RNA sequence: AGCGAAAGCGAGUCUGAAUAGGGCGUAUCCACACAAGAGUGUGUGGUGUAGUGGUGUGUUCUGGACCCGAAGCGGAGUGAUCUACCCAUGGCCAGGGUGAAGCGCGGGUAAGACCGCGUGGAGGCCCGAACCCACUUAGGUUGAAGACUGAGGGGAUGAGCUGUGGGUAGGGGUGAAAGGCCAAUCAAACUCCGUGAUAGCUGGUUCUCCCCGAAAUGCAUUUAGGUGCAGCGUCGCAUGUUUCUUGCCGGAGGUAGAGCUACUGGAUGGCCGAUGGGCCCCACAGGGUUACUGACGUCAGCCAAACUCCGAAUGCCGGUAAGUCCAAGAGUGCGGCAGUGAGACGGCGGGGGAUAAGCUCCGUGCGUCGAGAGGGAAACAGCCCAGAUCGCCGGCUAAGGCCCCUAAGCGUGUGCUAAGUGGAAAAGGAUGUGCAGUCGCGAAGACAACCAGGAGGUUGGCUUAGAAGCAGCCACCCUUGAAAGAGUGCGUAAUAGCUCACUGGUCAAGUGAUUGUGCGCCGAUAAUGUAGCGGGGCUCAAGCACACCGCCGAAGCCGC
RNA sequence: GAGUGAGAAUGCAGGCAUGAGUAGCGAUUAGGCAAGUGAGAACCUUGCCCGCCGAAAGACCAAGGGUUCCUGGGCCAGGC
RNA sequence: GUCAGGUAGAGAAUACUAAGGCGUACGAGUGAACUAUGGUUAAGGAACUCGGCAAAAUGCCCCCGUAACUUCGGGAGAAG
RNA sequence: AAAACACAGGUCCGUGCGAAGUCGCAAGACGAUGUAUACGGACUGACGCCUGCCCGGUGCUGGAAGGUUAAGAGGACCCG
RNA sequence: AAUUCCUUGUCGGGUAAGUUCCGACCUGCACGAAUGGCGUAACGACUUCUCAACUGUCUCAACCAUAGACUCGGCGAAAUUGCACUACGAGUAAAGAUGCUCGUUACGCGCGGCAGGACGAAAAGACCCCGGGACCUUCACUACAACUUGGUAUUGGUGC
RNA sequence: UUGCCUCCUAAAAUGUAACGGAGGCGCCCAAAGGUUCCCUCAACCUGGACGGCAAUCAGGUGUUGAGUGUAAGUGCACAAGGGAGCUUGACUGCGAGACGGACAUGUCGAGCAGGGACGAAAGUCGGGACUAGUGAUCCGGCACCUCUGAGUGGAAGGGGUGUCGCUCAACGGAUAAAAGGUACCCCGGGGAUAACAGGCUGAUCUUCCCCAAGAGUCCAUAUCGACGGGAUGGUUUGGCACCUCGAUGUCGGCUCGUCGCAUCCUGGGGCUGGAGCAGGUCCCAAGGGUUGGGCUGUUCGCCCAUUAAAGCGGCACGCGAGCUGGGUUUAGAACGUCGUGAGACAGUUCGGUCUCUAUCCGCCGCGCGCGUCAGAAGCUUGAGGAAACCUGUCCCUAGUACGAGAGGACCGGGACGGACGAACCUCUGGUAUACCAGUUGUCCCACCAGGGGCACGGCUGGAUAGCCACGUUCGGACAGGAUAACCGCUGAAAGCAUCUAAGCGGGAAACCUCUUCCAAGACCAGGCUUCUCACCCUCUAGGAGGGAUAAGGCCCCCCG
């Protein structure tokens, strides 16, 4: 005469970490997932967690290849 | 009431009286009973006993067996086909972790689901409050898990603590004042039922009375004979409440029929107490119709149990009905070939279908001996101008025909005592 | 002068194969250059390095450690003068009853046994004083008494009571054993000592002013009333708009919503409908009628926190521009110092619950109290307005009010209210009025009323006691179209009466049903006393809806 | 430099309030009268009546207390 | 712990009294309620009540008579 | 204040004598100036009919053929 | 049944009435033979009922005397106390108001009484819970006493 | 249940609790890893010898619905999905940047070197498509070291690198080593937290209501009203824990009541399946009453007798500063059951101290002072209250109406009663503490007689008064007015009808009078009468302060 639930687990903090329009330096985290939920675009490869992390400085944004969504690393053409 | 899962149930017996025929006759009447209430029988079991043990009903090794036969074949209800104790369910439940039952508890819980109207949903409910009674102390559940359930602490003074009884006697009270109030309610609304047909035996007429064992008129005989449909049925203890209507001979005079609810066999002794309608109407009636199957096992067993019941409540009430004729029914479905033996002891063996049939010319002969007792038998001789002499010479009730005569008409029938006292003149 | 564990080295060292990546120092800075700009490094020349000793302050360590407070632990001793038991030696038990053995007589039986006959005065014997206890009851119950008295009560020759003097002493005694008593206390006495024990617990902590000003959250906890850290407060040091708000721009979401032929599930009815059963020829050859079942399909219509083909608003991260910029007394980093870590209610989205709880757990750059006065609320922390530096015999205002209390209006106009609704409330019913549309008739006097109209084969029907217009029944293509139907409902069981679907002459507008427009009725109904406007009173509104005019209204703003 | 600030800890010691001029004045015997001492007398003294105990409330001891026993003086304290 | 009178009494109980000793230490009134202690009570006699709690009733001496049961003792002072 | 305790009567267990048990570190003492018809401990509780079965588990008694098992005799090999 | 929850088991007695009581049947939740089983004469300030008398226990209470109380005179406390020229109803509040809002009522001061409230006084709740204790139990842990086995010094000598 | 992992809950960033919803893990893979290459499933038709529909092969139709070691989620058809060849990167030294973050942890990482693997030749590989598969610290095992070595040489031991030893699963892991009882209890705290009550909600409960399927001999609504739905009261079981644990004494009984009507009777009405009597429903109606006992503590309930009834409920399940303690609810004891046992029963049985001098309000009476406009007295009205209000039997009406009959009225009167209350002591009866008498014991009055003190007034039989009930007398009304329910008349709105909209009426134990009492502190302080109605001194005349005074009252005194 009890209840069978009431664990669960520690919710680990997935979500967008860098979002469109914003500097990135090489190697932040850009995103971290589950599933390839953002393919890995240019200037950016996938973790052993599936996750996205900067290759080289820059900008991130978000673009789309073939029914995939993906991010890229624009460069900073500093002056 | 509360009503659960079925469909798996087990059945228990022990067979204490009667001979092995008789116990697998009990064993299959609680197999069409659970039937009825919802459930599919799986096994039933009788155990030579020659009287059921103390603690479990069946015994260690019937136990053993029976846990054995249910957890293979994966039900959870068990049913004893008697009258337990909280002392022997108790243990017929340990010893097997599934809900257990008897068939007064069968009985109860398809009552209730029957109930159609507030009178006899009230009448059920308490007797199933009653016979839930006991089990307060007898309620585990209730009684356990319940260190501190009260104030356990004494001192001379000031105690601020007012369980000022035990908890369980509160409960007691609590629940005699529950069935004290619906004693006091079944108890008005005699009253209720009365005013119901005052109308009825203040203008004195026949009554037939219906009579006998669950699913043994089911109301078919009723709707059949008076041509009013009602609610008519092969399942068992469908007619809940009585019902009257008008049929009767060519006579005018009607015969009241009264509708009356099933009796089983070895009652619960809680609705022989509290349901009265019938009871009452056996008891005002005029004629009693006994009905009776042709192809039963044992048409005789629920014949004496009937008379056995209508004696008990006879000696009860103080009361002689000698009019008892018996009728066996139920021999068009061709299901039984023991008609030449109920024949050659049992007159006025009238053959009806189970729900249909005909054949009802001479019962109706042969009952009308019976109820057909009036006083009237006053003839006359009506003058020329008959003008007001119909009113109850012929716009009557038992009214037969006469001769014609030129003086109006010479009137040989019979013309009812209290209607047409000394009205008419020779 | 630091690096490692060390040897050891030294502005380098450890890791290190590594002249390559890193960790730790070369106080810090200025200028120069060389690769790079992947977040800067490498070097060169100058400034060059600030610690320590008192001292106050604020904390913390060990000491009693801001103060008071236990139950209890242990060492040393004092108690058997009360009480428990025992030991030695004394004393006491009025009075009246019962008759055991024992002893001698006789009857007795070979003899015994027994029966009596008299003396005998015992017995944890009987009644009952002293005495010893305390069973009932009344009192007492700040008493006369920290345990008693008045009445009764038990034993009262014994396991009796009692004096005198001794012994048994605390983890011990003693105990006819009740966890009883051991000096008014005993589930381990008493006094001193360790000792100012310890308390995550309760209480207390004393003069003022100024400035700033919380939280009741997260994590962990032999933890849940505690505590460490975090956030939040405060002071100093440095950064100085980096904080925050708004606009614009770039962003991911999958919630609200919405959809199901876009997946997964539930399911509302239809279309063909094999696949199986019936009968089918009972042949399993062989032909399908099939209320059965008919998949998958298809037509329409739905539903879902763990379904999403879709999918917002807010929120959030970043870039940029401004705004506040004599200040939000912003943000960030490092220290000095805590409290906080019981929240509550209100709005919203929720969970648990019965989508009940002034219920409980949640999120809410949401609020208030907490920690907060003032006005409105009848009083009333969580409601609304509003954040009190102080004084003023000034004004304007917010919420709310403007008949009296009670300051301001029994305000101005257009309508409703009949219920004191206002000034509690549901399912439900309903010829109230306020107001929108609408019906065939229809200012032909419409319609009502007065009206001639009383069984057509009209006692048929199913039937014959009559089916007697007429208990009731399935139909009214029925008219000199007058206003009546094998006359139905008021009535007659039978007649008999007259309405009803319906009328000419009198000739004088309504007649049904919707929106029910807003207001109404009831439904409505606890116990101390109006008690469901604060009350008085209010419809001659002081009630309701809408417009407009004003005024009062606080510690708000302004004036001095 | 402080033993530096009380309004509270059922705080401690002293003095006082209200309850209050209230309860109570300590049983199941009971006092009264005349006279006197005295200034002042219900309670003292004397006389005379009544009542109470009388296996005692009498008489004598033990232990216990220790000057209370008696004579002569006093009525501030104590005798409810 | 020792004395233990006189009457009725069996009696050291009980009643009154001898000698002896006391009226013992707050009093005077006052028919309030109500409380304690007693006393008395028509008619019924436990109907109150948890329960005959309390209260009430028998009680002493002499004659008769005395049950089931019994360990043969008793019950038993039965009872009447 | 009792149904509880105790009680006389029973059963069992231990004790062979500075016995067992107990007090006591020990000495010594009670037991007992007693000696198995005694003492100590356990349960039952006069008297009549009787105490049925079971040694599986835990205790108590006693065991041979065997297994486990600390201290000491032991002095192989290794290493310093 | 001092044992029975169901249960007031069912039948027969007791009364007019019997959840208590007695005799039986026995379906013994959860009797049981030395934690003794069943009786038992006598006995019990034990418990339960029943009967005769008895009565103010009661129907239903009444009256009388004392200690009281009360008036007077004397002496003269205490528990309690935040305060005070301490009403009631409806409410609202930490949800039960003399103290707050609206109304109703009430001359000032005492005496005697009744005890509804002032969540009245007394005891920092014996109850429940949290923490600390304490004592006790055991096949809780760890120790020790006591008992028990062996080696070892006291401990020595002739044979096999 | 305690740690970790997945989704929802979870409110579209992250994060987010609940003893909320569903599940997994304390692995397995030496190939299920690395790399190179290749291919695309699920379902359907055409063919069967099985091979079923379906085991294999062909043609296709089929575009992600299969499958992804392990739960679910996120992803993978470009493949992470299936097949095959080689290989061991399931590496060493590192690792800028970071995410997450209290701390401790955890997670990803481009890229450099060594030596590799796979590939043609770029290129990929520091385990598993990701997210769980694990446990810190301390103390020790094992192997290596180019560390140290208590004067030296060594060695032991220490150090390091790698790694091993914990269902330390209570998983941030207080010990290496730990179970229970307390009703013998104690102490510090808590209304942070329970039992009783209060409070909130009304699931449950009580009283209903809403359309009505059917019952009711036909007929849904005379009476029931199923299935379902809407509420009232907070008296049950309840839920929350909001005040109270530095005490709110808890059931029943007794005393005392006060109140609501959701009315048991009594009183008025409608319908009835109301012939009459009998009755049954619903409306109004709270003035009064609503019995005595056996059982059990028992509230309740059952039973015996009645009557009209023996109503339901609140007021801390009213009332313990009012009482008893029956059992509840301490310490004793025993029975059955559980625990090895301490002990427990949420089972039964026996026994188990019930404190308090009333301060304030509150209530019943009692007074004193003052006030009601000179000071008094007498008699009263009555603003306002209070008390009471019950009813049964019988006779006549009348065996009348009704009813064929059985049976049997309404409205009216008349008599007698049960309970309650007031008054009184004439009767009956109780009591009588100074009455009278009889009498026991004792002592005294010298003594006999006659008397007295004491013994409950000694006891006993009487006992006037006073007080009282058991006794006696009286009250419950008749009558008026306005109403509740209900019953009608005129009557339009709406030429009619209609109890209503204006009116008229009948209408009850309810309401106001009628009855009794109190009552002008009735602050509106009342009304009609009577009594003396007159004088002096002081401040310096302005009002006051004294004096004796009139009627009258009081004090004291005799008293009830």
């Amino acid at each position: 005469s009890s209840s069978r639930n009431g664990r669960d687990s520690a919710a680990q903090r997935l979500g967008v970490k860098r979002f469109g329009g914003q500097v990135v330096k090489a190697g932040e985290i850009l995103v971290r997932q589950r599933g390839t939920h953002f393919h890995p675009g240019v200037n950016v490869g996938r973790g052993g967690d599936d996750t996205l992390f900067a290759l080289a400085p820059g900008a991130v944004e978000f673009g789309a290849k073939r029914g995939r969504k993906t991010v890229n690393i624009v460069p900073v053409a500093r002056p | 009431y509360r009503q659960l899962r079925l469909e798996r149930v087990v059945l228990v017996g022990v067979w204490t009286e009667g001979s092995a025929a008789d116990a697998e006759a009990s064993l299959a009447e609680l197999a069409a009973l659970a039937e009825t209430a919802g459930s599919e029988v799986l096994e039933g079991l009788i155990q030579r006993r020659d009287k059921p043990d103390p603690s479990t009903y069946i015994g260690s090794g019937k136990a053993a067996e029976l846990r054995e036969v249910v957890l293979a074949t994966g039900a959870d209800t068990v049913i004893c086909d008697g009258e337990l104790s909280p002392a022997q369910l108790n243990a017929l439940e340990k010893a097997v972790k599934v809900k257990v039952i008897d068939r007064t508890a069968l009985i109860l819980d398809i009552f209730a689901q029957h109930a159609t109207s507030r009178e006899g949903k009230a009448q059920v409910s308490l007797a199933q409050m009653e016979y839930m009674l006991p089990r307060l102390r007898g309620w585990g559940e209730s009684m356990s898990r319940q260190a501190g359930g009260r104030a356990g602490g004494a001192g001379g003074g000031v105690g601020t603590r007012g369980p000022g009884e035990t908890k369980i006697e509160t409960d007691r009270r609590r629940i005699r004042e529950r069935m004290a109030k619906l004693r006091r309610e079944i108890r008005d609304m005699k009253k209720i039922r009365d005013t119901q047909r005052g109308s009825r035996r203040r203008s004195e007429i026949p009554s037939v009375a219906i009579v006998g064992y669950t699913n043994a008129g089911k109301s078919s005989l009723l709707n059949a004979l008076t041509g009013a449909g009602v609610l008519v049925e092969n399942a068992l203890f469908a007619t809940l409440e009585p019902t009257t209507r008008r049929g009767e001979f060519e006579d005018g005079r009607p015969f009241v029929l009264t509708d009356t609810v099933g009796f089983v066999r070895h009652l619960p002794t809680q609705l022989v107490e509290a349901f009265r309608s019938t009871l009452e109407e056996v008891v005002d009636a005029d004629l009693l119709i006994h009905v009776v199957d042709g192809s039963d096992v044992n048409p005789l067993a629920q014949i004496n149990a009937v008379r056995t019941v209508i004696n008990e409540v006879v000696a009860e009430y103080d009361i002689a009905p000698p009019p008892e004729l018996l009728v066996v029914n139920k021999i068009d479905a061709a299901t039984g070939v023991g008609l030449a033996q109920l024949r050659r002891a049992l007159p006025d063996a009238v053959f009806v279908s189970a729900r249909t049939g005909d054949g009802l010319d001479k019962l109706r002969s042969r009952m009308g001996e019976l109820v057909e007792s009036t006083d009237a038998t006053v003839d006359v001789t009506i003058p020329y101008d008959r003008g007001d002499l119909v009113a109850r010479v012929h716009t009557d009730g038992h009214v037969d025909a006469t001769e014609h005569t030129d003086a109006g008409t010479r009137i040989k029938a019979r013309v009812p005592a209290p209607l047409a006292a000394t009205l008419r003149e020779y």
